[PDB]
RNA sequence: AAAGCUCCUUCGACGAGUCGAGUAGUUUGGGAAUGCUGCUCAAAAUGGGAGGUAAAUUUCUUCUAAAGCUAAAUACCGGCCA
RNA sequence: AGGUUGACCUCGGAUCAGGUAGGAGGACCCGCUGAACUUAAGCAUAUCAAUAAGCGGAGGAAAAGAAACCAACAGGGAUUGCCCUAGUAACGGCGAGUGAAGCGGCAACAGCUCAAAUUUGAAAGCUGGCUUCGGCCCGCGUUGUAAUUUGGAGAGGAUGCUUU
């Protein structure tokens, strides 16, 4: 950490005080991937396949029309980010596909 | 074990096999009764998650409830006072159906206590509900300290107080400013923000 | 219809564990 | 500005019931100190700084000692609770002073401890012997344990030969500057990756 | 039954100061219990399974063939929940697993096993992946090979 | 037999028609920043929520939802005793 | 005997064995539903009021509760209540009006249980019946009942002392 300052304004402001680094709380290992969560959703998604959904965006990823596929989507999923992490998420799978054939 | 399987598969509802498995099984709990017993969940991962037990005393209802909105029940449906601007078309209920089911299932086995409660299938016309109750008669729940608490008297009609999960939902009880106005209880909050206090060395 | 007092003052094992190694201990502060 | 619009009549709280309340306090105070003696009636609180810049020139009492503090003070976190020490899992150690204070006040506790064995004929080495059970003790942890020093001092002296220099240029242009610079750190290093960019395109 | 007199001599073992392992020998006994053998089928420990034909609900064992495959297990689905659970003194049994046998019935165990690899999964390998279903009632199909003859007719 | 303390290569499962989004009604000081419910869409794995002005990009800070229990300080035009 | 004999699953019957709910009370408490008089010149936003009436459900308290919190600090640390914040931030036809929260002082303080792991060298768990009170049976349960773990961690190792 970046020692303060010392004074009341500006940049890195504050009190002086000598910053320790903390061993990480257990409660923030949340969103890390483990190889049994891992395993059992890479199972699962090999046995149910895809949604419709999920179809139409890799129909559209593969006829390569990127914002089609990222603003159908959204208009989907809802958010923006989380259209963004969906379609990487389905060029893997096309990625992977290709690699496989 | 299978149950994280289970918990993985149940997240895919627009699947092939989870839709097909909804479709016949929406058409078979259609043709039972509004409300009938099943003899074992249909999604045992979430019953186990919400805490049932393989264990005498732990018993599942299925409960359909009518969907949409809800009706003042005026004469003619329209209201002779001020005008409101709306119809009755669009009304809503406070409570969530999952509410309604748990309360209907909870007249139906009174001797029983409300746990908790899932969905399980809709369609246009029904929200399908699997409802847990434990009995607390049993010596088997009354031996168990990690249930025996519902046993005590305070826990009669959780389901008819909000006490459940769903209840908690619509009464807002979250920790923050964006739930300022429910948390400690609405009208608890409204009567001490509303009461007039006078001291005596005032 | 109240629970008796044997199912009241049941315990589950981690508990019994627990309270069997670290009690309440009787203690005076010096000043 | 008078809220009397709605029905306040019905909702008038008196307090003709303080004397009584008072009262009744003190009576649940005595009776848990009889229930609890000889130990004290409340448990050790650490020292806490308190947030915001209004308030953060102050300290006073929190709610628990942290995991960290009763470790490195060596008190186990399943003996502590059982002793009259408070612990809080939820509050960390950012720096080393609030962390060498509250361990330094464990410490001072735990010398000030008196610990009965749990069965009189078999104590143990944890435990204080019998010779050194009887000592004048203490029954408030709030008062013989508060926050000694809650401000810094108002006034010290100093030699004249040890007045400082101060800041070059004055405090007051040295806050302008301080100022003046936050507000313009996003432009300047703007300015500098356009110039760099440019030099790296016309090296 | 087996038990209470296997926990008797441990008993008087333990009582003439002996380890129970000294008069009890290592049990060699079918896995069973949806959890205990999908964790087998996880660390490779199953050497065979069987999978009942008729659990309900399906999402139960609906995985496992998948994960026999990946894991390189042979597996057999089988007729009968009720048949597995009268082998593991239950009423029923969603599925069974043999793990390991004894030395005496190890050359049956690996005839058994290349007998389920070549006579089952070779043979269901293609139809396996076919959707099924899809047939008509008795009236609907007359109805249809009526039409048909109408239209071959005319 | 159970339990506590210290260290560590490693591992470290964490709640889905739910969160979230749109729309409608209602509600709130939160008629740009509130909550609840109905309908439609419908997630993720350092992920997710929040950070009271809409959005994209890059950071940071705090927690860890969708399962559950728990005395006291608080209320009291009902009942009982004073 | 196999056109038999059974094992399960689901669904029923019984004045079967043992249990449980209803109604009262409702001052206070948890929800649902829900006005108008009033105040705005009148008056469909608004106000009265998220009130009265109506409906469901508890207890000696109820509810809330051990952060998907507050913050932006040198950081606080479950919930409840008083004092203050503060008639403030903010909302508001044609304006009448409405209106919190963090910090801070105090009263009182207390912390925890599950699901997601294979006991697998042994369902170690439990209801009921009969008991000579030693137990023995009918069963529930592997589609999971005990032990272990709950993020503050824990699991696996290592290591040497303490504990009941």
């Amino acid at each position: 950490p970046v020692e303060r300052t010392g004074l009341i304004r500006g940049l890195n402001k504050g009190h002086k005080t000598t910053r320790r680094v903390l061993k990480e709380r257990p409660s923030r290992r949340k969103g890390a991937q483990s190889k049994r969560t891992q395993f059992v959703r890479s199972l699962i998604r090999e046995v149910a396949g895809l949604a419709p959904y999920e179809r139409r965006v890799i129909e559209l990823l593969r006829n390569g029309k990127d914002k089609r596929a990222r603003k159908f989507s959204k208009k989907k999923l809802g958010t923006f980010g989380r259209a963004k992490r969906k379609c990487e998420e389905l060029q893997r799978i096309i990625a992977e596909s290709r690699r496989a054939h | 074990g299978a149950l994280k399987y289970l918990e993985e598969l149940s997240k895919k509802k627009q699947s092939d096999v989870v839709r097909f498995l909804l479709r016949v099984r929406c058409w078979e709990y259609r043709q039972l009764n509004v409300i009938h017993r099943a003899s074992r969940p249909s999604r045992p991962d979430k019953a186990r998650r919400l805490g049932y037990k393989a264990k005498q005393g732990y018993v599942i209802y299925r409960v359909r409830v009518r969907r949409g909105g809800r009706k003042r029940p005026v004469p003619k449906g329209a209201t002779y006072g001020k005008p409101t601007n709306q119809g009755v078309n669009q009304l809503k209920y406070q409570r969530s159906l999952r509410a309604t089911a748990e309360e209907r299932v909870g007249r139906r086995c009174s001797n029983l206590r409300v746990l908790n409660s899932y969905w399980v299938n809709q369609d246009s016309t029904y929200k399908y509900y699997e409802v847990i109750l434990v009995d607390p008669n049993h010596k088997a729940i009354r031996r168990d300290p990690r249930i025996n608490w519902i046993c005590n008297p305070v826990h009669k009609h959780r389901e008819c107080r909000g006490l459940t999960s769903t209840g908690k939902k619509s009464r807002g009880l979250n920790k923050g400013h964006r739930f300022n106005k429910t948390r400690a209880g609405r009208r608890k909050t409204w009567k001490r923000h509303n009461t007039l206090s006078l001291w005596r060395y005032r | 219809r109240r629970l008796s007092k044997e199912d009241a003052s049941r315990v589950l094992e981690k508990t019994k564990k627990r309270l069997t190694h670290f009690p309440q201990r009787k203690y005076a502060v010096k000043a | 500005n008078n809220h009397f619009r709605k029905h306040w009549q019905r909702r008038v709280r008196c307090h003709f019931d303080q004397p009584g309340k008072k009262v009744t306090r003190r009576l649940a105070r005595r009776a848990k100190a009889a229930a609890l003696a000889p130990r004290p009636v409340d448990k050790l609180r650490p020292i806490v700084r308190c947030p915001t810049v209004k308030y953060n020139r102050r300290t006073r009492l929190g709610r628990g000692f942290t995991l960290e503090e009763l470790k490195a003070a060596g008190i186990p976190r399943l003996l502590a609770p059982t002793i009259g020490i408070a612990v809080d899992h939820r509050r960390k150690n950012l720096s080393e002073e609030s962390l060498a204070a509250n361990v330094q006040r464990l410490k001072d506790y735990k010398a000030r401890l008196i610990l009965f064995p749990r069965k009189s004929n078999k104590p143990k080495k944890a435990d204080t012997p019998k010779d050194q059970q009887t000592a004048e003790t203490t029954t408030s942890l709030r008062t013989s344990f508060g926050v000694e020093q809650p401000l810094a001092p108002g006034f010290t002296e100093i030699s004249k030969s040890e007045i400082p220099a101060g800041i070059e240029g004055g405090a007051y242009r040295a806050l302008r500057k301080a100022r003046s610079d936050a507000r313009l750190v996003g432009v300047r290093e703007k300015r500098a990756k356009e110039k760099a960019e440019a030099e790296a395109n016309k090296k | 039954q087996e038990k209470k007199e296997r926990l008797l001599r441990e008993a008087t073992a333990i009582k003439e100061g002996k380890k129970k392992e000294d008069v009890s020998k290592k049990p060699y006994t079918v896995k069973y219990g949806l959890n205990h053998v999908v964790g087998l089928i996880e660390n490779k420990k199953a050497s065979l399974v069987l999978i009942a034909n008729d659990v309900d609900p399906i999402e139960l064992v609906v995985f496992l063939p998948a994960l026999c495959r990946k894991m390189g297990i042979p597996y057999a689905i089988i007729k009968g929940k009720a048949r597995l659970g009268t082998l593991v003194h239950k009423k029923t049994a969603a599925v069974v697993a043999i793990t390991e046998v004894r030395s005496e019935d190890k050359n049956e165990l690996a005839k058994l096993i290349s007998a389920v690899k070549e006579g089952y999964l070779e043979k269901v390998e293609d139809t396996r992946k076919r959707w099924g279903g899809g047939i008509m009632g008795f009236k609907a199909q007359k109805r249809e090979e009526k039409r048909k003859k109408s239209l071959e007719t005319a």
